């Protein structure tokens, strides 16, 4: 009685352990695969991340400036 | 890095204009009206190129 009206069978808290460690096992592989592109993406520069200002070239002025030479 | 190239100082030489900057000023008008068309190849060929030794002819 005390089985049938306060628990649940073996199996749902067999499966949900289960659905549980894939869910962490995915986890920490992303943290490991994040950590290892961030240190790529910083020490390179080749990424969408760390990527620091220049000048904009839309701001050099080209037209004859009295003066051949440039 | 590399070597800067010189033209000889004979393709330096021409025949000077050798009138002060007061006869210049008196007869500009007339040189420009007259003389303008050498004077635009020059200076063409000089802000194209922006080098003196590619202007000398
Ligand atoms: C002959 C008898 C001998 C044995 C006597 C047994 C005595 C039983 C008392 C001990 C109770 C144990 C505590 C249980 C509480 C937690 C369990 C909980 O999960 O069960 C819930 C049920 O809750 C219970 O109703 C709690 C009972 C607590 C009340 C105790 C009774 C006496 C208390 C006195 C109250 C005040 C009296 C008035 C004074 C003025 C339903 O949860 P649920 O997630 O669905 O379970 C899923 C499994 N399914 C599928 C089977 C449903």
């Amino acid at each position: 009685w005390i089985a049938r009206t306060f628990y649940d069978g073996p199996e749902k808290n067999y499966e949900k352990t289960m659905a549980i460690l894939q869910i962490e096992a995915e986890k920490a592989e992303l943290r490991l695969k994040e950590l290892e592109v961030r240190r790529l993406m910083r020490a390179r520069g080749d990424g969408p991340w760390y990527q620091y200002p220049t000048i904009d070239k839309a701001l050099i002025d080209h037209s004859p400036k009295t003066t051949p030479d440039n | 890095p590399g070597i800067v190239e010189l033209p000889t100082l004979e393709d330096l030489k021409v025949q000077e204009v050798k009138v002060s900057s007061s006869v210049l000023k008196a007869a500009a008008h007339h040189y420009g009206a007259q003389c303008d068309k050498p004077n635009k190849e020059f200076m063409l060929c000089r802000w194209e190129e922006k080098d003196p030794r590619r202007c000398l002819e």
